[PDB]
């Protein structure tokens, strides 16, 4: 009944293709996503360096 | 209440990787699992926050089904 916020966020980062893996690993809202580091990306399966850097830069912005 | 084993419950929530760790450390039937806290998870080596959320959310979902039924 409302778009999943992690889907919306990853859409904004132009990396929507990982949304279902984020949610399936329990990263289903921005409070959880705020805590993401390299082990979380590893479990989710984000492997391309540019995408890793983009998500970690985004995570930094959530914590401001 | 609707899972035969802790392994089957974990695989239903895509957290099957923790099955061995739960059985080895004595959280080995569905009854043992219902008293698990976030600190118990941390000491079991479940350090990924999304996986903690997944597991604690499901434990709570199963309690809700039991109180409501």
């Amino acid at each position: 009944m409302c778009t999943n916020i992690v889907y919306e966020w990853l859409k904004a980062l132009q990396l929507p293709q990982y949304a279902e893996s984020f949610v399936d690993n329990g990263y289903d809202d921005l409070e959880v996503c705020k805590q993401i580091g390299d082990p979380d990306l590893d479990a989710i399966g984000v492997l391309a360096p540019a995408h890793r850097r983009r998500i970690l830069e985004a995570v930094h912005r959530l914590r401001e | 209440g609707a899972y035969r084993s802790v392994g089957e419950w974990l695989e239903a929530i895509k957290m099957g990787r923790y099955t061995e760790i739960f059985m080895e450390n004595g959280y080995s039937s569905m009854d043992a699992v219902a008293q698990v806290t976030l600190e118990d998870l941390r000491r079991l080596g479940v350090t990924l926050v999304g996986h903690q959320k997944k597991i604690m959310s499901s434990l709570q979902e199963m309690k809700v089904q039991m109180v409501n039924g």
